[PDB]
DNA sequence: ATCAATATCCACCTGCAGATACTACCAAAAGTGTATTTGGAAACTGCTCCATCAAAAGGCATGTTCAGCTGATTCAGCTGAACATGCCTTTTGATGGAGCAGTTTCCAAATACACTTTTGGTAGTATCTGCAGGTGGATATTGAT
DNA sequence: ATCAATATCCACCTGCAGATACTACCAAAAGTGTATTTGGAAACTGCTCCATCAAAAGGCATGTTCAGCTGAATCAGCTGAACATGCCTTTTGATGGAGCAGTTTCCAAATACACTTTTGGTAGTATCTGCAGGTGGATATTGAT
């Protein structure tokens, strides 16, 4: 490794059109201008909660790699069971 | 070389029984494997609790039976109870 | 030399199920009919989902069940929908459903 | 030139996206967000690519279902436009806030 | 002949009932309803006194909270009067529907 | 004077519950609606409770049957054992 | 003859907790410190609630804690409220709270 | 005739430290008992899962710790962890 | 503004429902001494995960234009709040009566244990085939007029 | 209604990523017969649970009357959709290097298990007392004028 990259503001990588698509799938016809920042914030909380639990499982196992299983168990704890990734 | 069990071959047999000329993608199979594991733990979990509640140390087919009635909705519960009872009965007389 | 599966009339593996019940520490003792009954329930459930899923495959002119087919099966069926009310099927999408008022004209 | 009326294309997009199952957020931007959030909990983490994919499937399924609830709240208010107050009411009734 | 404005006594009852903890449904009618419903699952049933009580506590706590969400839904539609559609919306977003 | 047991859950009692939930004004249709919801609530919980009773081979529903039923229904109750 | 609770400096019964852990089928084996740790955590949380519950009794001109005080303690504290977010405390009532739009026009 | 075990005495001791002149009603005690039992079950159940996930046969204080971190809110977790480690330290260095 | 009706607040009093306190067992703690069972510690080999760079492949960003939605305003009709009068159901509490939980003690069936033999299910390596993605041309939907 | 721009449709073609096809250990089933242990079974006995009715205790049903809320109608201001244009960013498919999972085999530290002494915790039973509920009188809120 020559260096290591600094991650900042990646929430803006969740673009207005991507958010619009998700709304569309959710059956939404018309979208107020403020929705995009609100959704970004809601997604950030969602990810924080799940990643925190996933990472806790990673650490408990003394690993440095977050496995699909860490995420699946994290998701399960939070009443958001996922099928298709090993549990 | 690392070994990993799944219910896939069983799911595939059952698939072959109900839709003889129908296949299943590996991702669909992975979901089927998840589903079985999921329902396995829920039934076994309820059975576990049920035993504890009654100061029993054994999980018998009667615990699984009650767990199924607790866990499954109406009509699925009814039919799963048949198939379970049926299988147990056959297993007893078959031996 | 007979499997307990074939003794019970089951495709699902009774030996396996007995073993997993032991390792899961659900109780001190596991009765002999427990894994037989549970394997039958598991098999019943997967037959029910596979039936409806295969039908969804067919309604979409396909030979191979994919996750979308499993999702259509579950979500279109009241009881499977509830059983899996709090589960996400990866790559399942959603049911087509647009609310009345959103449609044009009067 | 030809122009569709406001809402016509929107309804088209509803049918299209309700018909398909691919992820609607871009693979890489979502990856960055995961790594950034995680890094803030713990430095020097790696991710199985399928751990990232599992997070994406979970995240998109949460968001699509939240928008259905949100949409229901807008329509309750006799609107057809979802607003932040709609998201907030959904999340409150869901027990998320 | 003194008369209170509509809603003044309502507000007064809110304060009164939010202050206390007594159960708000008469015991006996609740007991009958419990037994009636139980009867369809198993006939000739008996109930510990505390079992009925547990059921009442749980039911009343359930219904009170549902009225909070219901109320929020009515306020969302810019009303102050709860309506069935408000209950329906609250239960749908809760995942009860 | 017959009158079904559900109707025993009277208008004023439903009014009181609403009040504890901070409700100011109540539509006339709410009372029936509420009875319906309470019935579904009681059905789901009682069913599971009785399933516990039957399993224990009893003819009496205990507090604990109810407590366990509420737990598994995601409605944990405190103060009645367990 | 000295108790593990006194050894660990605890009021909560380390002995009982160890037993309860064994006879709970949580795992094949239970390490020595687990019941110590667990017992401490239980004691701690109890003291947290009893503190705030006590305070609540105090504010209401009372010396005996009743369910109401436990309710006020729990629901007025963000963290306890979340921990107990899906729990019902019998005879607890609710926090006084009226939505401001329902207030008469001052 | 049978002995009915309860956390009540310990709860009462802890009440005395925290509020020496404060008592408690029967019902309030019952609630406190439920609370201890619930939290016990949640912590243990999570610790149990951790062990299983990691193919271990033992529930050590490490599982209890991780379990607490998973279950308890931020600040409550922190203090509980310190109280737990404290208790384990005092107990180990005990001749 | 005043004037009054009614709700609410505080202080003080009192008996009893529901606390705390004191006791005599004993089931379950802690003690003591072998009997297994475990899951780091070191030492492998060996992948997936990360990083980069180039080309390819598409989606995103921004400005413009105006359709039609939101929210403010105003209004009248109806419906739900208040409250009087008026009846009947619930609460209380012996009674006491009996049922059925919960207590104890039994043993026979079923479960755990252990070993030795026999699979079935898995990982490795090598052909088969649904269908994704492209294209075609036929036809449907939308919106102008 | 017609007329035309643009989206959608369905059906067929085709190579290829992702299925299904044949194969060889071995962890895990199955079998077989000692040895333990559970939990129905049966017979109890004693609390609670149902019923009654007696008491009082009290809350709820009904009718009237009008305040003020909800919903319809109307409208302007302006947000958010559609779409044109220009270009960055993600996608995809290389490669290579290290960083870390994951498999295995050692024993030292730790937990089980069994057995014997020594409580702490519980049920029974006997005292004590917070405070629910009532009373009186002062003042606050609300609503009319
Ligand atoms: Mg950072």
């Amino acid at each position: 490794k020559r260096h290591r990259k600094v991650l900042r503001d990646n929430i803006q990588g969740i673009t207005k059109p991507a958010i619009r698509r998700l709304a569309r799938r959710g059956g939404v016809k018309r979208i107020s201008g403020l929705i995009y920042e609100e959704t970004r914030g809601v997604l950030k909380v969602f990810l924080e909660n799940v990643i925190r639990d996933a990472v806790t499982y990673t650490e408990h196992a003394k690993r440095k790699t977050v496995t699909a299983m860490d995420v699946v168990y994290a998701l399960k704890r939070q009443g958001r069971t996922l099928y298709g990734f090993g549990g | 070389k690392t070994r990993k069990e799944s219910y896939a071959i069983y799911v595939y047999k059952v698939l072959k029984q109900v839709h003889p000329d129908t296949g299943i993608s590996s991702k669909a199979m992975s979901i089927m494997n998840s589903f079985v594991n999921d329902v396995f733990e829920r039934i076994a979990g309820e059975a576990s609790r049920l035993a504890h509640y009654n100061k029993r140390s054994t999980i018998t087919s009667r615990e699984i039976q009650t767990a199924v009635r607790l866990l499954l909705p109406g009509e699925l519960a009814k039919h799963a109870v048949s198939e379970g009872t049926k299988a147990v009965t056959k297993y007893t007389s078959a031996k | 030399a007979k499997t307990r599966s074939s003794r019970a009339g089951l495709q699902f593996p009774v030996g396996r199920v007995h073993r997993l019940l032991r390792k899961g520490n659900y109780a001190e003792r596991v009765g002999a009919g427990a894994p037989v009954y549970l394997a039958a329930v598991l098999e019943y459930l997967t037959a029910e989902i596979l039936e409806l899923a295969g039908n969804a495959a067919r309604d979409n002119k396909k030979t191979r069940i994919i996750p979308r087919h499993l999702q259509l099966a579950v979500r279109n069926d009241e009881e499977l929908n509830k059983l899996l009310g709090r589960v996400t099927i990866a790559q399942g999408g959603v049911l087509p459903n647009i609310q009345s008022v959103l449609l044009p004209k009067k | 030139p030809h122009r569709y009326r406001p809402g016509t294309v929107a309804l088209r997009e509803i049918r299209r996206y309700q018909k398909s199952t691919e992820l609607l957020i871009r693979k890489l931007p979502f990856q960055r967000l995961v790594r950034e959030i995680a890094q803030d909990f713990k430095t020097d983490l790696r991710f199985q690519s399928s751990a990232v994919m599992a997070l994406q499937e979970a995240s998109e399924a949460y968001l699509v279902g939240l928008f259905e609830d949100t949409n229901l709240c807008a329509i309750h208010a006799k609107r057809v436009t979802i607003m932040p107050k709609d998201i907030q009411l959904a999340r409150r009734i869901r027990g998320e806030r």
